[PDB]
């Protein structure tokens, strides 16, 4: 988005782009052995989406397939606040706190299946190897994050069935109402893995940018079906408060 | 001229058609009708003043003329508080008295004045086929219209200014010192798409643009007036157009239908020339206000409104526009192009700004959002406010609703009138407006279709 | 979709039979 | 008149209408090709080219 | 003489089997575009996220709809009133998912029907007719414009345009009643008078003309063969029809002037439809039907119900269920 | 009170005015 | 409301704006007096 | 261009015996093949 | 997409220009009655 | 496969329209 | 019996269509 105004930004798609630092940037951010530093405006911009297709044969490699986004430039996490703590040994621990840390995204795959998934970084705690006295181009924050159910427990399906609202049976079929498995709605808390490869550090201003790859399940439609495996590759940016 | 069917060929219910070639009588009809317009302006203004409670908002009291005067900067102060009630009274009184004068003149010309003016004076006498004279009347009236636009400019610049809802420190009457004469902005307004997010000319959002466009309009109108006084229609115009009184009427009807539609849209969407201080919120404004009100309330309750996902998986309070901008969630996603003075302070370059939302919201913004949400332009025909399923205790219909509905209806019926008169003018010029001639019925000389 | 198993026959005959009635009457007309 | 099995012999000496009926036949054949392909596409299962190829 | 003049004489030619004309030069391309896109979408369009909540609605036959339930689904609420042509989509699949076909079909259709009205005027001019058939046609055009353009404009989204389908039409009407009480709107009552009365007058006029047909056939053949196309004489006895009708009600309520009668036949439904089109167009700005909810109180102050209150109960029942996942906040303002 | 009384007085006078003009012209032989 | 000096003609200003409707009606009165010639 | 009546058009006929023969042929073909159509 | 946008723009411009120049080509003259 | 039936009936109606326009009985003045 | 679900439509059309062909030709004969 550079340094424009909303008048310059509106209807351009720049609002969905994470800022970039610079080119002549090979700095490092010095850190104290056991103090923690705030992360100010953390952004993640996905660029590639893969869904692990499930073969019917058995026992054979599943081969992630490239999808295309049907939802528009609504796919980026931003204004996220966090913290980086330096362990006793030198570990760097990145902890997501809050912000716009989720986006629902629907991708189309070859064959016509549309895969909605809850792209998120919620409650992501990630760590590096010990012996890091600096944040630099080798910093890898590999960690886990939570994936809430795509549809909340207030959602109603096309037959007005839901979890804490709606029917618990197929009311349109009075003599077969309690026969359908989808009469029970479920919101399991799925789990994701994320890695945050820092590739560019401008220690003067504290901005860090890099690449990410995330692994997480897709929408189950309140437990209607088994989640697929979605892989997201993108880029990220954030400011680290040194003081 | 005759005054009955045998001597005119027109029944009583089309009696005004008898006036087409009686220029003096036609002038009387026009002047008397103008008297009617000015009379309504004055009488409605006095009614609204009499029925005005000046500490209650204008839009809560069914007022459509007083907001026009307030927008011009008369009788109001910051946030639209009515300072002096006398200027509204003066506008009404002056229109009423002048309507008396106009009605006297219209009656004189319609009842006793010369029937036709052409043997009385060449200057005022006209013939519909006299192209030079018709363009002369166009020129005079264009000069007048440009002068009126310049009157608006002079009021905004040299006579106390106009109400600026976008003023820093609060909406206030302010003097416009730097109108934008830059033709790029002024005429790029005319090129903006008439769709969501662009808003062809309805999107003009600052009084500098309005005043500068009115300077340009005044100059264009005056120069076109001179151009039409000093020339006659060219060959292409002569070959393309029907040159008759009814044809000119139909042309004006089409123009009026266009303007009526434009005004209805303008009052529905634009909150600059129609400040919400006097006209109440737009529907977009009220929807956005409700979203803001519950963002504020739930945030005070402790909800982390940046990360709260709604039932569908979209953010309950905040989400992205299809172009990525941070916008209010819910159904009001459709209204993310809304801009208002109470909401722009919380907007960053990317849209709604989390830091401002979390620590920059002022109590006056909360009050304004609550007021706008509860004065959404929804109401029954018998003036029961709110959604149609609400009960009878809230007597409110937005002035925007009244103006927009009325002027869409008038625009439509004037499109109908334009179709009627354009078709009739063509048929009469070609000479079959009275029906098919049995002797020379055109279809009888045509080859059969198959 | 689990539709009525007589739907295809019903719809096709519903159209076909009056169609051939009209066709017969039209084609023989002028005999 | 003509027996049922001889009706098409009316374009025997009418080159324009012979061209017409040839055109109509060609249109029918091409339309069959298009609609056959559309139906097959509507029901084709492309997920498993190994054990569920087109010829199965 | 010149090439352009020859083209002009061809386009404005009254000898073409289908009159083209200058309005036709716009009508034909736009109407064909709209028809082709509509047919393609109705058969095979993928589901559309009409409410902008990632809740796609299947409208096409190939995705499980029948003719009654099929529709071309209005574009997404996220689009709002934005222009969404094909070239503003990242891909055709995105355009389809967000309901672009609806915008394409609707915009072309609207241009086409306005050009159809202009073309009616044009042909009337070329044939030496009076020019006002297009004025009558302006009533259905006004209604279609109200439901496809004006209502979405006032409501702020093309997702609130009428869907291009049978069941979609019914959904539109039910939600409209829930939100605007159109039944209790006098302009819709005038529309109902327009169509009920138009059918009434169609039945009377046809029955009175058929009743007064002059005997020209035998009891075997159709009486229709008693009329020859282009015959100068009158085919029915209007005086006998007037005698019958003026005795059915009373003399002075019966037309004996065929011209006044036919003007009345034209004017009644057209005016009614104009009024109902304006009713929809003004309910687009949420100036709704009459609200008599709790208008009758007893002396103590308890509400006495009327049929309007029962109607309001039905409206609330529709209101709370419609677009069940789309609302986050208590008031349905959008 | 008296507001409806005065209102109806002005309204009735205004209402009679137009018909009074037409009646006077018709009876006195004016042009109509 | 109206400035204080004018509120004795308050019940007159209440009926002023509706007059042009009376003008439209008066057209029909005049045409009825002339027999709708 | 002009639309001229085509002089090559001829009436078709199917006499009553041909009708009975064809109806019987159709009926017996249906009798024969229906079992295989049902399988 | 850009190729499509350009093609549609040309097609629409051509049809609109056809309509405009057609109605400018002495259209009132094209009638079976008076041509003045 | 009921899609086939729907498409079939719709196509029948459209074909009827084209024939009713193109191959109509000509109105003739006699 | 689990018979082919297209058997009824196939048999009925197999008989019906040639039947109406013959009927049309016979009824129009002599026109
Ligand atoms: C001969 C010429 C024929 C010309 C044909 C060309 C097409 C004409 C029709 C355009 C159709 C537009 C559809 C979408 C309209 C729309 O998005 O909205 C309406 C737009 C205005 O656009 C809105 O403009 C707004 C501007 O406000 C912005 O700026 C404001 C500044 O105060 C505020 O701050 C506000 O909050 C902020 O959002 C916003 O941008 C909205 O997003 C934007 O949608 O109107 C407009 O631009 C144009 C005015 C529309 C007139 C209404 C249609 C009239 C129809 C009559 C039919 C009659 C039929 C009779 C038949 C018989
Ligand atoms: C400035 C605009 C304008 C002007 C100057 C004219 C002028 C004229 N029109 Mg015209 N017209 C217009 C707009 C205009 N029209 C519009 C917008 C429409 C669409 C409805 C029409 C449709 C129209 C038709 C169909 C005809 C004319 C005709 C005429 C000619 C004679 C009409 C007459 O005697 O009035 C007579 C006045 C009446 C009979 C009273 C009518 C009352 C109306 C119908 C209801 C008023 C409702 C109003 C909102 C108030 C509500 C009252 C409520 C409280 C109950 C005349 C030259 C006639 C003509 O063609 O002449 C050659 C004719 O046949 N016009
Ligand atoms: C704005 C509305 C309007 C106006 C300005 C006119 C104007 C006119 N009409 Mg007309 N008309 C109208 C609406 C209007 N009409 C409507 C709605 C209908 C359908 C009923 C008609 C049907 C009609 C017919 C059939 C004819 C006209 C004719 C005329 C012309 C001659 C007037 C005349 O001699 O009558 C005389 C009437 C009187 C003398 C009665 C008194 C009239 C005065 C003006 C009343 C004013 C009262 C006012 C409150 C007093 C204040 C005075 C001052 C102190 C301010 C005139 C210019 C005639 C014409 O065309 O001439 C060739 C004609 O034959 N009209
Ligand atoms: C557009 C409105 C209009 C038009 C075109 C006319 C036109 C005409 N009038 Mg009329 N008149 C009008 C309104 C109008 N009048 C009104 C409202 C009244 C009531 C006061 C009168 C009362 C009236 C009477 C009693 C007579 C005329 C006469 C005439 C004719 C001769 C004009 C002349 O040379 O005298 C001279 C013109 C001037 C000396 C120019 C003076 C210009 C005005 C008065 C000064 C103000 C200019 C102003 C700043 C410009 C903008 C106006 C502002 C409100 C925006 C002429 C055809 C006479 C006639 O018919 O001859 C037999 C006649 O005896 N008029
Ligand atoms: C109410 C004011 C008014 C009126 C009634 C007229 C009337 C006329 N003018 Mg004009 N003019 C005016 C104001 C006015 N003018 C002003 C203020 C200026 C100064 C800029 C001019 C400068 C001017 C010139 C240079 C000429 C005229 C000419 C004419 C005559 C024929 C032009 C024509 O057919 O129009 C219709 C326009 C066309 C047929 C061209 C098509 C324009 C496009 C293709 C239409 C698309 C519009 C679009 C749908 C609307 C979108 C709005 C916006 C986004 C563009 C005609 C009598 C001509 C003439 O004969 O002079 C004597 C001429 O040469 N005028
Ligand atoms: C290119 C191939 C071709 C062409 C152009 C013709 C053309 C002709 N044949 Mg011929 N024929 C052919 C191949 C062809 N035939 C073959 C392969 C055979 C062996 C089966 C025959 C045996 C044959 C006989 C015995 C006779 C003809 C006759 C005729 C003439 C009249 C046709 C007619 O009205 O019947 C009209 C047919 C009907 C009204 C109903 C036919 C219904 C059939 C049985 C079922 C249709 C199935 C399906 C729709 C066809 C598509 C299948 C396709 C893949 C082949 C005509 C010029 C007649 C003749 O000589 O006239 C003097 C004649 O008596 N043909
Ligand atoms: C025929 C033409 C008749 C009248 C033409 C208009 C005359 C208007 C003159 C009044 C101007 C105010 C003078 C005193 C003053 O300075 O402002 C006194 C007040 C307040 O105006 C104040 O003026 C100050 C001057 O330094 C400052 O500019 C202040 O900012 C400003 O608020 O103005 C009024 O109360 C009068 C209301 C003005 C409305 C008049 C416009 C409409 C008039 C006629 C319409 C008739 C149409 C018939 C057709
Ligand atoms: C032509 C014609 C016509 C028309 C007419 C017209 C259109 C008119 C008009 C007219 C007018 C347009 C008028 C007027 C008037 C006014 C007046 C007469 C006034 C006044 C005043 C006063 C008296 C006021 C007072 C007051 C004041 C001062 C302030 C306070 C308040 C009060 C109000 C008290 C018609 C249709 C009928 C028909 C016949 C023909
Ligand atoms: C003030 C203002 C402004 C400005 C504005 C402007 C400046 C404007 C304008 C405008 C204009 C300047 C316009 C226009 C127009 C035009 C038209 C409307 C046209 C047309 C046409 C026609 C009508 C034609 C027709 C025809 C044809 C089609 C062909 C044949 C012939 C004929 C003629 C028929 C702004 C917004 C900035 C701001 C705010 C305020
Ligand atoms: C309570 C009792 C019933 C109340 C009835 C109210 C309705 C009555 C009619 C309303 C007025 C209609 O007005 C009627 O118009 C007709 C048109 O044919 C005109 O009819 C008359 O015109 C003129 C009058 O000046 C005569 O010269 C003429 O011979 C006669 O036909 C009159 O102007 C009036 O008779
Ligand atoms: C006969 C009538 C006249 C016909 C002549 C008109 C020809 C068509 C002109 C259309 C011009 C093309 O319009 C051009 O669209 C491109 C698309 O890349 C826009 O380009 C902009 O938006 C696009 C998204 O769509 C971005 O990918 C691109 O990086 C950005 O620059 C330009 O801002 C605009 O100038
Ligand atoms: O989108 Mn279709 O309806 Ca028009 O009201 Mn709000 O928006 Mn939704 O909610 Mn109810
Ligand atoms: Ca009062
Ligand atoms: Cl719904
Ligand atoms: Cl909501
Ligand atoms: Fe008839």
């Amino acid at each position: 988005k550079s340094q424009l105004t909303y008048d310059d930004i509106v209807n351009t798609g720049l609002a969905n782009v994470c800022p970039e630092i610079s080119s002549f940037t090979r700095g490092t951010i010095e850190v104290e052995p056991n103090t923690k530093y705030f992360v100010s405006d953390f952004c993640m911009e996905p660029q590639e989406y893969f869904v692990k297709e499930e073969p019917v044969n058995k026992r054979q490699k599943a081969e992630y397939v490239k999808g295309k986004v049907l939802t528009r430039q609504t796919t980026s996490l931003e204004q996220i606040r966090g913290s980086i703590a330096v362990g006793a040994d030198g570990t760097l621990t990145f902890k997501e706190k809050d912000g716009i840390d989720f986006q629902p995204i629907t991708v189309l795959l070859p064959g016509g299946e549309e895969v909605p998934f809850f792209f998120t970084v919620k409650n992501f705690t990630g760590t590096t190897e010990p012996g890091f006295t600096s944040i630099n181009s080798s910093t890898d924050f590999v960690g886990d994050f939570n994936v809430p159910s795509y549809r909340g427990a207030g959602f109603l399906d096309p037959k007005a069935r839901g979890l804490y609202t709606g029917y618990d049976n197929a009311v349109a079929l009075p003599s077969a109402a309690d026969k359908f498995r989808t009469n029970k709605k479920e919101t399991p808390l799925g789990k994701g893995t994320l890695s945050l490869q820092v590739t560019q550090v401008d220690g003067s201003t504290g901005e860090i940018a890099g690449i990410f790859e995330s692994e997480q399940p897709s929408d189950t439609d309140l437990g209607a079906k088994e989640p697929l495996d979605v892989k997201v590759r993108g880029i990220f940016y954030g400011r680290v408060d040194t003081d | 001229g005759g005054r009955d069917l045998p001597s005119t060929g027109f029944a009583w219910w089309s009696g005004n058609a008898r006036l087409i070639n009686l220029s003096g009588k036609l002038l009387g009809a026009h002047v008397a009708h103008a008297g009617l317009i000015v009379f309504w302006a004055g009488a409605m203004t006095l009614f609204e003043v009499a029925h005005f409670i000046p500490e209650k908002p204008m839009y809560e009291q069914g007022l459509i003329l007083l907001p026009h005067i307030a927008t011009l900067g008369w009788g109001v102060g910051p946030a639209g508080e009515v300072t002096d009630i006398f200027p509204f009274f003066v506008v009404g009184v002056l229109h009423l008295i002048s309507s008396a004068v106009l009605g006297l003149g219209g009656i004189y010309h319609a009842l006793r004045g010369p029937e036709v003016l052409e043997e009385y004076s060449s200057f005022f006498g006209y013939d519909w086929k006299d192209k030079n004279q018709m363009t002369n009347i166009i020129g005079y009236h264009l000069i007048l219209l440009g002068c009126g636009a310049l009157l608006l400019v002079f009021k905004a610049m040299f006579f106390g200014g106009v109400y600026d809802t976008w003023a820093p420190g609060g909406g206030d009457v302010r003097v416009i010192t730097n109108p934008t004469l830059n033709p790029a902005i002024i005429f790029g307004y005319l090129l903006k798409a008439p769709f969501g997010g662009e808003g062809w000319i309805i999107s003009v959002n600052n009084m500098e643009d309005i005043i500068g466009g009115h300077i340009w309009i005044g100059l264009i109108c005056i120069s076109g007036g001179i151009w039409h006084i000093l020339t006659k229609p060219f060959g292409w115009a002569r070959r393309a157009l029907i040159w008759s009184g009814e044809a000119y009427l139909s042309y004006s009807l089409g123009a009026l239908s266009l303007m009526g539609f434009i005004a209805s849209v303008f009052v529905w969407f634009n909150n600059t020339a129609y400040p919400s201080e006097f006209y109440g919120p737009t529907g977009m404004e009220a929807s956005q206000s409700q979203a803001f009100t519950f963002l504020v309330r739930d945030q005070r309750l402790g909800a982390n409104i940046a990360s709260a996902q709604g039932p569908t998986g979209l953010g309950k309070y905040l989400m992205r526009s299809p172009s990525g901008e941070i916008i209010f969630g819910g159904e009001t996603m459709r209204f993310w192009d809304f801009r208002g003075p109470w909401l722009e302070p919380l907007r960053g370059p990317n849209g709604l700004d989390l830091d401002k939302l979390r620590n920059d919201i002022q109590p006056w913004q909360v009050r304004r959002a609550a007021e706008y949400m509860t004065h959404a332009p929804l109401g029954s025909l018998n003036s029961v406010g709110g959604v149609i399923t609400d009960v009878n205790s809230f007597n409110y219909v937005s002035p925007r609703a009244w103006l927009a509905t009325s002027h869409f209806v008038l625009g439509f019926f004037f499109l109908v009138g334009h179709l009627w008169h354009a078709g009739r003018a063509r048929a009469a010029a070609a000479g079959f407006e009275k029906g098919i001639d049995r002797e020379t019925e055109p279809t009888l000389f045509m080859p059969d279709l198959d | 979709m689990q539709v009525n198993n007589l739907g295809f026959i019903a719809s096709i005959l519903f159209v076909l039979v009056p169609t051939v009635f009209l066709l017969i009457l039209f084609i023989q007309t002028g005999k | 008149g003509l027996p049922w099995y001889r009706v098409h012999t009316v374009v025997l000496n009418d080159p324009g209408r012979l061209i017409s009926v040839h055109l109509m036949h060609t249109a029918l054949v091409a339309g069959w090709a298009g609609s056959m392909a559309l139906y097959e596409l509507a029901i084709f299962d492309s997920s498993d080219a190994v054990l569920n190829p087109m010829w199965r | 003489a010149s090439l352009w003049e020859q083209f002009c004489q061809w386009v404005t030619s009254t000898n073409n089997r289908i009159y083209v004309g200058w309005f036709g030069t716009l009508m034909i391309p736009t109407l064909l575009t709209a028809t082709t896109c509509f047919i393609i979408a109705f058969i095979a369009a993928p589901p559309v996220d009409i409410d902008g909540i990632r809740e796609p609605v299947a409208g096409s036959l190939l995705y499980g709809n029948n003719i009654i339930s099929g529709a071309v689904v209005p574009s997404s609420n996220a689009i709002g009133l934005h222009f969404y042509p094909i070239w503003e989509a990242a891909s055709l699949d995105e355009w389809l998912y967000n309901g672009g076909p609806y915008q394409l079909v609707v915009f072309h259709f609207l241009i086409g029907i306005f050009c159809y009205m202009g073309r009616q005027w044009e042909l009337s001019y070329r044939l030496g007719m009076r020019p006002w058939i297009c004025v009558a046609y302006s009533a259905p055009v006004s209604a279609a414009t109200a439901v496809f353009l004006i209502y979405p404009i006032g409501q702020g989204s093309f997702s609130d345009g009428m869907p291009l389908g049978i069941s979609g039409t019914f959904n539109f009407m039910i939600v409209f009643q829930a939100e605007h009480n159109i039944l209790m709107h006098p302009f819709h009552m005038l529309g109902v008078a327009g169509v009920f009365g138009g059918s009434l007058f169609s039945a009377m006029h046809g029955s009175l003309v058929t009743s007064s047909l002059v005997r020209e056939t035998t009891e075997v053949e159709s009486q229709n063969y008693g009329y020859k196309f282009g015959q100068e004489e009158e085919t029915y006895n209007i005086v006998a029809a007037h005698g019958y009708f003026g005795r059915l009600i009373f003399q002075y309520a019966s037309f004996n002037n065929s011209r006044s009668l036919h003007f009345f036949l034209g004017a009644w439904p057209v005016i009614g439809i104009w009024f109902t089109a304006m009713g929809v167009s003004t309910m687009a700005f949420n100036l709704n039907g009459f609200n008599f909810n709790q208008s009758i109180l007893d002396s103590q102050g308890r509400v006495i119900g009327t049929w309007a209150d029962v109607l309001n109960r039905a409206n609330i029942g529709f209101e709370v269920m419609h677009e069940r996942n789309a609302h986050n906040f208590p008031l349905d303002l959008a | 009170n008296l507001e409806p009384i005065f209102q109806l007085t002005f309204l009735g006078l205004i209402v009679l005015a137009g018909p009074a003009v037409v009646f006077v012209l018709a009876f006195r032989g004016g042009d109509l | 409301k109206l400035p204080e000096a004018y509120q004795i003609f308050d019940p007159l200003v209440d009926v002023l704006p509706v007059i042009p409707l009376f003008f439209l009606a008066l057209a029909f009165v005049w045409q009825a007096a002339v027999g709708f010639k | 261009m002009d639309r001229n009546s085509n002089p090559n058009r001829q009436p078709v006929e199917l006499n009553r015996t041909s009708l009975y023969l064809g109806l019987l042929l159709v009926a017996v073909l249906g009798i024969l093949f229906s079992s295989y159509f049902f399988n | 997409m850009l190729t499509l946008k350009i093609a549609v723009y040309i097609v629409v411009g051509l049809f609109i220009s056809l309509f405009i120049f057609g109605f400018l080509s002495s259209d009132p003259t094209r009638n079976p009655g008076r041509k003045d | 496969m009921e899609s086939v039936a729907y498409i079939l009936v719709l196509t029948m109606a459209l074909a009827v329209l084209f024939f009713a326009i193109a191959f109509r009985e000509p109105p003739r003045i006699e």
